């Protein structure tokens, strides 16, 4: 099927000083935003209206508290010992978890935990590893987090029971947005030159949904391996944009055109054709 | 250590000069995640802009996408403006319809 395959919840934690620290949060299937998380109220955020996913009333409640009680408890807790784990102040945690949906059916769920913008953790087999960037801190986080059985039942229940079937209740419930096709419009521009005697050709792609787009410059139905992709960048509204470049030298531009692929044009590629001269 | 933040600014729509478009500045690959980012016409602060709620690629780096709706002129000038801990001032990267 098209669109995202795969929920997570983030989280960022800054710990400014021994008195203050605050916790932002959101939910996400793949690189679209569903849920959004209130620091200051410790609640949630409903963003469409099929975000809470086949869970009912009761049990979206029971989770946004599962998530106050944490959200507020980790900040107590790591204050509480971050003495012991010599921690300078300022400094910021990140955690992020979720599951995903392969193919074959398989449903993989993961846990990955960073400080200091470093990996410091992950959970595998739901158990608590520590990454080797995290070191001696980690191996000693690690060791406290397992005195306590009631969070890692919490963890493993949301990880690898609740998490999979609310995937896939949601990609369901939300499947009208999710899999919706949008077609990419698409332009000619001259980029800055790359060298002497070279121009940058430029072929911008913008406004795709789903995100998996095929773009090449191409001389007939040759493709020009010197294409070179950006970076897929959001616009508003839950679509993209690329721009694929080719450096050629200024009389070797002529018969070139750029050719784009995407689910939403049905097998009719847009096609684009360089003209010199300012054509 | 602390990362810097990439600016790239760009339009949703090829500029045609009185014609609706959306200016978007996308702010990545920066930490820690506090961050101040403002559009700009003519240096002067918009405030009808919309943002997405902070996230993180990979390698935990931050990234935030502000935009607004505007359409381009032959002299109106527009640029996002973005401060950091690890900045001095404020960063402008002017946005350029034919870069
Ligand atoms: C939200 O949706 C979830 C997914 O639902 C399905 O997909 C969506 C998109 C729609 O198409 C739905 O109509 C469709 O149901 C719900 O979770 C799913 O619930 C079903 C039960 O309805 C459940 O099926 C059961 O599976 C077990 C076996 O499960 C084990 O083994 C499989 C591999 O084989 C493994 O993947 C699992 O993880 C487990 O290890 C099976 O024993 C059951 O059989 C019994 O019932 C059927 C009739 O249903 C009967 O014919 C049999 O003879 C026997 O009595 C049954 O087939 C799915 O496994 C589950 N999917 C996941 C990923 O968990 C979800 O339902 C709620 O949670 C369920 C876990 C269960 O408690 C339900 O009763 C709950 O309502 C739903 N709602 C919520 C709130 O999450
Ligand atoms: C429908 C929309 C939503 C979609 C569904 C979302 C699916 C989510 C998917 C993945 C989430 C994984 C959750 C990880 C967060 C930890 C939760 C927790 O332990 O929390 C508890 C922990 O809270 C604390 O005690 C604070 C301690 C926190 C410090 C621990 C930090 C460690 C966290 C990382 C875990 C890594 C270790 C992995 C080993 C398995 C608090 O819960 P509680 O039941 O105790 O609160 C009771 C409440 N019902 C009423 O009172
Ligand atoms: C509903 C809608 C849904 C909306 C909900 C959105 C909000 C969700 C936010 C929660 C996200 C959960 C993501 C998993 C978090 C994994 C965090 C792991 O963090 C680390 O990496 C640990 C770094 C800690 C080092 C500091 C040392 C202090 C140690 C404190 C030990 C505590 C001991 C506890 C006892
Ligand atoms: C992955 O997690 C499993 C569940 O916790 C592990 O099995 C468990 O092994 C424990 C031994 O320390 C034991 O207490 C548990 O009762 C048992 N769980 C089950 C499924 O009954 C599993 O590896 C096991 O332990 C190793 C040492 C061998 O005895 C294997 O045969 C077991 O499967 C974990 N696998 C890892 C850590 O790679
Ligand atoms: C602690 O951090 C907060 C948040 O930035 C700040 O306003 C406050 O002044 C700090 N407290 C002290 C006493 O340094
Ligand atoms: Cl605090
Ligand atoms: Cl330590
Ligand atoms: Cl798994
Ligand atoms: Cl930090
Ligand atoms: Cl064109
Ligand atoms: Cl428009
Ligand atoms: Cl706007
Ligand atoms: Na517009
Ligand atoms: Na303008
Ligand atoms: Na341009």
């Amino acid at each position: 099927f098209q669109g995202p395959t795969s929920f997570h919840v983030i989280q960022t934690s800054s710990f400014t000083n021994s008195t203050w620290a605050q916790t932002q949060g959101s939910g996400w299937l793949d690189d679209l935003q569903i849920h959004g998380w209130d620091s200051d109220s410790g609640t949630a955020i409903f963003l469409k209206p099929w975000s809470k996913g086949n869970f009912s009333d009761k049990e979206v409640a029971e989770l946004e508290e599962i998530f106050r009680v944490y959200i507020f408890g980790f900040a107590r807790e790591v204050q509480d010992f971050a003495g012991d784990f010599q921690m300078k102040y300022p400094f910021e945690i990140q955690g992020i978890a979720g599951c995903e949906l392969h193919s074959g059916g398989a449903i993989v769920s993961f846990l990955r935990g960073a400080l200091g913008g470093l990996d410091f953790l992950s959970v595998k087999n739901a158990s608590c590893v520590p990454s080797p960037e995290g070191g001696s801190r980690a191996q000693k986080f690690c060791a406290l987090i397992i005195q306590y059985q009631g969070i890692m039942e919490t963890v493993r229940i949301l990880l690898y029971e609740t998490c999979p079937r609310y995937l896939l209740g949601v990609l369901n419930a939300g499947k009208a947005d999710l899999q919706r096709q949008v077609k990419p419009e698409a332009w000619l521009s001259s980029g800055p030159s790359p060298g002497p005697g070279r121009l940058q050709l430029v072929c911008h792609v913008s406004g795709f949904y789903p995100k998996p787009v095929w773009v090449m410059w191409m001389r007939g139905e040759q493709e020009q391996q010197g294409t070179q992709l950006g970076d897929i960048l959001p616009n508003a509204n839950w679509t993209w944009y690329l721009r694929a470049t080719l450096d050629v030298a200024d009389g070797e531009a002529a018969g070139l055109s750029c050719r784009v692929k995407h689910s939403s044009l049905e097998g009719q590629d847009i096609i684009l054709y360089w003209r010199g001269s300012g054509l | 250590i602390q990362r810097t933040p990439k600016i790239q600014v760009y339009s949703r729509h090829p500029a045609e000069n009185g014609k609706s478009n959306f200016l978007n500045c996308y702010v990545s690959g920066f930490h820690p995640s506090d961050i101040e980012v403002d559009l700009l016409k003519n240096g002067e602060r918009i405030e009808k802009v919309e943002h997405s709620d902070l996230s993180f690629s990979k390698d935990w780096s931050f990234y935030l996408l502000y935009y607004t709706e505007f359409t381009p002129t032959e002299k109106d000038e527009y640029a996002c403006r973005v401060n950091h801990v690890t900045l001095s001032q404020p960063k402008i990267v002017k946005w350029d319809r034919d870069m």
